[PDB]
Parts: structure tokens; sequence; C-alpha cells
């Protein structure tokens, strides 16, 4: 949850 | 260039991985997992997930459809992405590597960042950031610097 | 000898792995069920079909791969539509007509899935307009020869289940279904408990009858750990998918078959393998067959 938030994913093309 | 000397880390056959892998522990995967028929099953799955049309926050999401889906405990899912510093691309890369190598986390492979290589990280020695610019490459070392000085 | 070896177990782990899913997702006191989804699903006819009294995980599971792979051998289109997002709280006519492609077939199957499992969200949640442009839709492709239409009710809900079989029966012509589930007795429910965990795969095993008797003169005596775990079973909400879990967890933290046996005598425990550790999630389904 804390971690989680902050956390940005790097999508597929 | 097309080619890349990373190829070999993502190449390993799920086929000649036996399923389930020893390495794969039930502290780490919920009793779905074990379910899958192959490794190559698990795998195709796997990529299924990963390729979902995901937005930067939805870290919360993807930890929640890899645990429905795939059987991968939350902890560890989000265990992974803060190892791969998000991106989705070297999650396969992950799994593949974890299984042949039978070791977790698979220690040198590019783009698993290891509790060492971080260390390595923090300190302001040329000779540690070579090795780590070496295995890594400037692309996720800049990454991982941006991924910090936030974390 | 054989029960000492690592590779021997190896292949006897993804065997038994292999039947525990399929046993679990056998919904082995309704017979019936293969059959009628065979006649029903695999027709031109359209069809309405409510599953009521889904209150088990492995009873929706069990019914949903017995679907799939009814319609896995169909041949012409199959078009399946995901109702559910849709109906909560002409763009549908046209969404179905989209994956219509009278090129790759002349007739076609729409499968729509409506799940409503939750008893909880009773009050209808569903907005009309969506139900009767849902209606209409079935209106117009009961009426096309070309497209049957197959509707599967999965309700555990009846303010919710009622209000869909009204609405249905007042608008189409469709007569439907009710697929009833059987409620078990306790008595019952303990007999088909002790089934799932029978294996009965390579039948020429001097291991495997070692193992099924294991389980049987286990299940006998009342002050074992396994008769123990089952009386348990009577009480606790999931029963077949918390022996599931356990039983997943014990085969495939074992090494040795000896160690399998080991534990099926002395470690399985409400203890040492709490239910807690596991997501009772009620739409949740097992990987594929292949």
């Amino acid at each position: 949850f804390t971690v989680l938030r902050k956390l940005n994913l790097v999508p597929i093309k | 260039s097309d080619f890349s000397n990373e190829d070999i880390y993502d190449n390993i056959d799920p086929d000649t991985i036996s399923f389930p892998p020893k390495i794969a522990t039930t502290d780490l995967f919920l009793p779905l997992f074990f379910h899958f028929g192959s490794t190559r099953q698990f795998m195709d799955k796997l990529h299924e997930v990963i390729s979902g049309d995901y937005e930067p926050s939805q870290a919360e999401k993807l930890v929640q459809d890899l645990c429905d889906e795939t059987g991968i405990r939350k902890n560890f899912s989000t265990s992974i992405l803060t190892c791969l510093s998000g991106d989705l691309m070297v999650f396969p890369r992950y799994f593949l590597n974890m299984f042949k190598d039978n070791v977790n986390p698979p220690p040198n492979v590019p783009g698993i960042w290891t509790h060492d290589d971080d260390e390595s990280l923090k300190s302001n020695d040329q000779e540690q950031i070579r090795k780590l610019v070496k295995k890594h490459g400037t692309g996720r070392m800049e990454m991982r610097k941006r991924f910090f000085e936030k974390d | 000898k054989e029960r000492v070896d690592h590779v021997f177990y190896q292949k006897f782990k993804s065997m038994a792995l292999q039947e525990l899913g399929t046993n679990y997702l056998s919904i082995s006191y309704v017979p019936s069920l293969s059959k009628f989804l065979s006649k029903n699903l695999r027709s031109m006819k359209n069809c309405i079909v409510f599953f009521d009294k889904v209150e088990h995980i492995h009873q929706y599971a069990g019914i949903d791969r017995a679907v799939s792979e009814t319609l896995s051998l169909v041949d012409i289109n199959v078009v399946i539509i995901e109702m559910n997002d849709y109906l909560m709280k002409s763009d549908l006519m046209m969404m179905v007509m989209r994956k219509i492609n009278n090129d790759e077939s002349i007739d076609h199957i729409v499968y729509f899935k409506f799940e409503q499992l939750d008893k909880l969200s009773t009050s209808t949640i569903i907005e009309p307009s969506k139900l009767t442009e849902f209606i209409n839709v079935l209106s117009v492709l009961e009426k096309s020869n070309n497209i049957a239409f197959k509707v599967l009710i999965y309700s555990n809900n009846v303010s919710i289940s009622s209000l869909l079989s009204t609405s249905l029966k007042k608008k189409l012509n469709t007569k439907y279904t009710v697929f009833e589930m059987p409620i078990l007795t306790c008595a019952q429910e303990q007999e088909y408990l002790k089934k799932m965990i029978k294996f009965t795969f390579d039948s020429g095993s001097k291991l495997l009858q070692s193992y099924n008797s294991l389980v049987t003169c286990q299940l006998n005596n009342k002050e074992s750990n396994l008769a123990i775990f089952f009386e348990f079973l009577k009480v606790f909400p999931h029963p077949f998918t918390y022996l599931f879990n356990a039983y997943t967890e014990i085969i495939v933290q074992s090494r040795t078959f000896d160690e399998l046996l080991d534990k099926i005598r002395n470690r399985l425990t409400i203890k040492n393998y709490p239910h807690s550790a596991y997501n009772f999630k009620k739409n949740q389904r097992l990987p594929l067959k292949l």
C-alpha cells in the first residue's frame, strides 16, 4: 500500500 | 542494434524447466500456481497478464491480477516489481532465470537489481559503479537513481 | 525401495496435483451436468440457464470449466460476452454484431455470462435500461435463425435471480431452465471431501494403493490428524477449497513419497495449515487442462 502507491509501472508497447 | 547480448536471459526454453520448479516454494506461490500444467503454461499466462493496458499508478492492480491469475503471492510480486524498477518487460526474464538457476532472486541478471547492486549504487566508488553499469547499463542506472531519490 | 527416490516422487507429485484439480472441479454429486451442458450448448437452439444454489467455489469453478470444455468443441463461431460490468451501476447490439463474422462461419453461438454469486448485494444494483437493452438484443438474436444465444446466469442471489427470471419470461419466447445445485448433508459433504483426495491415476502402482489405503483408514480413525481436520471442515465456510489448498501445499512441499505420507499422517492440522494463508475468492478459477 505504501510502496505500491509510489511504485511506477513501465507498461508494454 | 536489433541484437543484444541480453537475449540469453530471455531465450530460456520453459520446456527444459520441470514443473513445479524446486525454487517455487509455498511461501512465494499460492496453491493455484502449482496447478499450471507446465512451466510454459505459467509463462504464457504471466505474459498475458503483464501485457494488460495498465497505467504507471496501477501497480496495486497488477499485484492483485498476478495473484488472482498466476498465483504469485502479492508480497513476492511487490518484491519483484521493486527489484525490476517497474520495468514490466523484464518480468518474464525474472521467473525464467529464477526457475532455471533455482535461485531467488537471480543474482547476475541485467535488469534484476540485487541488494548488493543497490549497496554498490549507494557508494560513490567508481570501481563498483563500473561493474553495475556493465551489468545493467546507463539506462537502468539513471532509472535506478531516479527510483531511489524518490523511494 | 521406490518410496525413497526424488525422481519417482517428481512424477507422482505432478500426477497427484493433476488428479487433485480434476476431482476438485468435477462436481461428482451432480453427474447430469456434462450431458446437460452438451445438449444445451452444442445446439443452434437459444437457451437461458439459471444455475441456482451455487453456494460453493468448487461449484462455480467446476460449472465454468465444464462450459468452457463444452464450447471448446463447437467449430462454428462462438462469441463470448461477459455481461457483468455492462448490467451493473444500441451499444450492446453493435458490440455483439462486430464479433459476428459470416465469412469465417455461417451459424454463430453467442454466449452471455452473468455471474451474481454475492447474496450480500441483494438489492438490485443492475439498471433497468441496461437490462431492457440486453433483453432487446436477445429478442433480435431469438428472431434471427442464423445466430443462437446461450445465456448462463450463475446465481446464489434471488432478488436479482427473480428480476431477470420475470423480465426474460415476459419479453422473450425462449423458455428458461433452472439447473439447481443439490444441497448436501454434512454426511454427504464428508463423503465427497474424502472422494476428492482419492487418486485413481496409474492403477498398477503398489505405492498408489498404499496411499489410498492410508487416507481411508486414517479417516476411519477419529483420533487421527486427517479425521480431526475433516471434523473442522464440517464448520469451515469453504471446505473443498481449504482442503484443496492445504493438500496442494502438502503435495508440493514433500520431496519424497515417504515425506508425503508422513505429512498426511502427522503434519496436516488447522494449526500447521491455517485457512488465513489462503484467498477464498468466490469467482476463483483454476488453470486450463493442456
